[PDB]
């Protein structure tokens, strides 16, 4: 694993430093490396590919070292290399396909294919290289149990959840109390609405209150909070919680009162912000408490005043809600952003060569199916595959 | 090429010829001393031997 | 065009790495590649600017070599050095100016400047330094036809379009029906519309289509969807389509039924997704086929039934909307995007030099323009002056 | 502070580059910088912390130098390098935290904390080593008075701010005129109105401004620009100017008329662009000009003519939308934005050790109160700040 990095770096370089006409003192130090390639790789033998429609092929390694005499390099030494490296990034690709396929369920964290398994020994040691990637340095801190971190913009931290809770409700569904939200990708859009505008309530005032867990614990967010959920705006009919009838909801959307924003862990109170919009902060937490009240406004205009009566016709709701977003954060644990194309990269080769449905991955590699249960069972096969499809990455856009 | 002298170290970690191909500028000059820099054998088994 | 390159990568390493107090084994390659530039560079003479405002200056280069036979650097040898480096990355900014603001039509990914047809001699190819870069190393690529890739967060790709589309309709506008759509950098918000709410259809269903075909095949792509058009929620008064007169749109809003999204690569479906929202992937397209349709719901509560009665007068129209977004794609062309400033270097300098308008770009270089019309002469001269943008990108911000 | 990123650039590359069976050529150079920060931090004795509640630590250097003799580094070499760099590593962290916890109103750009005076004497200006990240480099720019920038993703340029302007009222509150606006993050969406849909206006048409002055000058910027307010286009009761009454806004949506965006640079149009929408540029610019006007629709069909009466009650609201939004822009001072996470790493470890209200800074790091009055004494601080937190940001993440 550290050494399949080490062949895609040295592989990536060589594309990149030898061109005609170089000095031989910028390459001096490369070559030693791809030199010393060769002579661990002679001789051995390789086979990939197995499973659904990826093929069989079978590699062999036969070359010969590079020229060292040079004071420019002329057309003649890199029309010599170009035709060693194209075998070996062919050689990569193959590998990489191969193990981003696999999976296991007992310790997913090992190495699953046949080639990858045999370039473990420590014949193959003496090809590593500097290791500098993101990926590649979370491979190795946190196999020594050190603290990791990788950085997101716009995590995928939510799965798809649109609902809505009734905390008032009749066979009619003329007068109704309760919230409606919609959490998906890194965004919260919560409202709460009352059909009677609080005319009846202690003190005017509606409460209201949204509790969302994370499944993972997040590090120094930056977080935007608006306050109107703008989804939540216009009429609509929605139909009943079994599927049975339809209802209407008409609203008119009041300023939401007394907003208190928690970020908890482990049940303790880590920030708070009490009627604070904007951009804010937040260091440590797994779990945001979104609180906001409806309050009746005392006075009110003729235009206003028609709106909301005193018997039983309310043609027009009262809604309030707010609008949170996750803009970059902190994890620890391997996910799904709006920046890199990590995720992209694993289904479109699951999806090419038709692959069956393992025990591990859910069917199709749904994001919503495995962020909601998100076992430490997938955790390690995540992380084992996100690697993998970052060093094929290098080679092969 | 109108240069100094080469004011050489005993126990200098590189030759004479090694700390002249980065000096001396002419180009059919410096590549023979580059060849003579990085010249060795090469240990190849043929017979068994 | 790969040694101009080669200037501008060492250059900027000659003032990150000659600092004062540092040991001179970090720098004695650097100073090896800084004394063989200086060598090829002296006697001649160069001439860059001409067109518009763009002055005319005249380079000639006299210099001498840096020292090597110091332990550790000082103020002297930095200082001597300064004055050195000052001069070239004054010549390198004018030449990229000189090349971004030319171009040609017969083949425009040849040099058009006078200084970079004279850098492209076997004199000047012992600058050559290494390509790292992602602009420089799919110059190369490209140039031996292999295959190149771009990455992108968020690329526009959709020129802008805001139109409808009437399937139904009388001089009257009081039963109508139809689509409504938003094509606007990387984000589809399309939306159907019937007045009578399928009371008339054939098993209370109505049917919708929208096909957006795209200019380039996009790849591995990571698409969000969800299941409202927020923008056409509101009611709204709308010209009719020769601008005679004016008709009104007073929406409610159900869910949509039945969704399914097709990703087409000549005319073949290569992904398919049937009432699945959130994200998805599309691994290789060039067409997004959305299709959804409207259902009357079959049991209404009494706040409901008003809203759709069987008459003529319809004063609530159904709506059903979809809103499709594109987070990173990798593409093959060059495009523009949402976090790097191509496209605003090259604008910027054309717009500043008063520049006349050439046979090739659009007026302004009017981005809208140049993606509806992108023809392989005007993807040519593209790639060639955001890569000559990025060169001058890495010396002055 | 140019030998704090020194002991931080080959300590990150110290763990990279020294890995177990690599040839020796590959840390020929690392070795002797990393055995030449050993010989000159030895002897020397410093102390961090001592501020809130960040504990008061000494440290003390007497290690032994690296050896220069192996061919492939063994898991000796490699186990007796990490007992050596585990100690550094600990002492980087807490002479950042010591640096960006503490502040001055004099001279900011001044070290502040007692082991960064300490550092900055000719002694240890032999840890020099390269400068190559953004910060460092235009820290040194800066310093000499070179043109620096800094190149961001969606900046967080316009402070919060949410209200209204009347420019018609009575106290019935049923004739209204003027605009609405949100001003928050890189987004600006404003919102003209007119409750007589100008049936008694000069020629039938009411006119729009909406003028935005920034804090700093921005620099090639892209912006994307849409003809509608999102936020603006539903109903909504509105308290009034001094909180004494409530008003009812319900709206109904034309196009804009004759659109006009200006960007001005010290009164001086630097761009306009005159009903263009889509992705726009925009090269020098410190002030954001909006023009936009309401037109009265001279043809209407029989249900768009009872919306607009000639008499006084008026019950659907005549209402005309922008929407902006700057996507990349290049600034020449520190900014936040949406990628990357320095602001986050400020305010987390002020949070963390409870540490009082100083001087030059909003209680809490409040980013709305700090870019309002974003005073030059404010400017030298937020960027020493900023800078010590990149170069943790290189070891710990
Ligand atoms: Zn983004």
């Amino acid at each position: 694993m550290d050494v399949l990095y080490s062949l895609s770096k040295t592989l990536k370089d060589a594309r990149d430093k030898i061109v005609e006409g170089t000095l031989y003192s910028n390459v001096s130090d490369l070559i030693q490396q791809f030199n010393q390639m060769i002579i661990t790789m002679n001789g051995n033998e390789f086979q990939t590919g197995g499973i659904g429609n990826l093929p069989i092929r079978n590699w062999n390694f036969n070359f010969g070292l590079l020229g060292t005499t040079l004071l420019n390099l002329d057309a003649n030494y890199v029309e010599t290399a170009r035709n060693t490296i194209d075998y070996f990034v062919d050689f990569v690709d193959n590998v990489c396909m191969d193990e981003m396929v696999r999976e296991s369920q007992r310790n997913g964290i090992a190495p699953q294919s046949d080639s990858l398994r045999k370039l473990s020994a420590i014949k193959f040691k003496r090809i590593n290289f500097d290791n500098s990637s993101e990926y590649i340095e979370n491979w190795n801190l946190q196999n020594r149990r050190q603290r990791t971190g990788f950085t997101f913009h716009k995590p995928n931290i939510f799965p798809y959840s649109a609902s809505f809770t009734l905390n008032r409700s009749q066979p009619a569904h003329d007068n109704l109390m309760g919230t409606m939200w919609l959490n998906a990708g890194s965004e919260i859009q919560v409202a709460g609405f009352d059909y009677s505008c609080a005319i009846n309530a202690p003190a005017n005032i509606q409460q209201f209150e949204h509790i969302v867990p994370l499944r993972r614990v997040l590090t120094t967010a930056t977080i935007t909070l608006l306050p109107d959920a703008e989804r939540f705006s216009f009429p609509r009919v929605i139909n009943s919680a079994d599927g049975a009838t339809t209802w209407f909801f008409n609203p008119v959307i009041l300023r939401p009162n007394n907003v208190e924003v928690e970020f908890l862990l482990n049940g303790q109170i880590i920030n708070t912000y009490q009627a604070r919009f904007g951009t804010i902060v937040a260091r440590n937490f797994d779990t945001i408490r979104l609180s906001f009240q409806l309050m009746r406004p005392p006075n009110m205009t003729p235009a206003v005043a028609v709106l909301f009566p005193n018997a039983q016709p309310f043609e027009h709701h009262a809604t309030v809600g707010l609008t949170l977003r996750i803009e970059s954060a902190v994890c620890e644990s391997v996910l799904a952003d709006a920046s890199e194309t990590l995720l992209a990269n694993v289904t479109s080769v699951r999806q090419e060569y038709a692959i069956p449905v393992g025990p591990v991955f859910p069917p199709g590699m749904n994001w919503t199916d495995l962020i909601t249960n998100y076992s430490p069972s997938r955790e390690d096969n995540l992380q084992r595959v996100f690697t993998v499809a970052s060093i094929r990455s290098m080679l092969i856009k | 090429f109108g240069m100094q002298r080469m004011h050489y170290r005993n126990g200098d970690p590189q030759t004479p010829f090694q700390i002249a191909e980065q000096q001396i500028q002419n180009f059919q000059v410096a590549n023979w001393l580059h060849f003579v820099n990085y010249n060795q054998f090469r240990q190849v088994v043929i017979d068994g031997v």
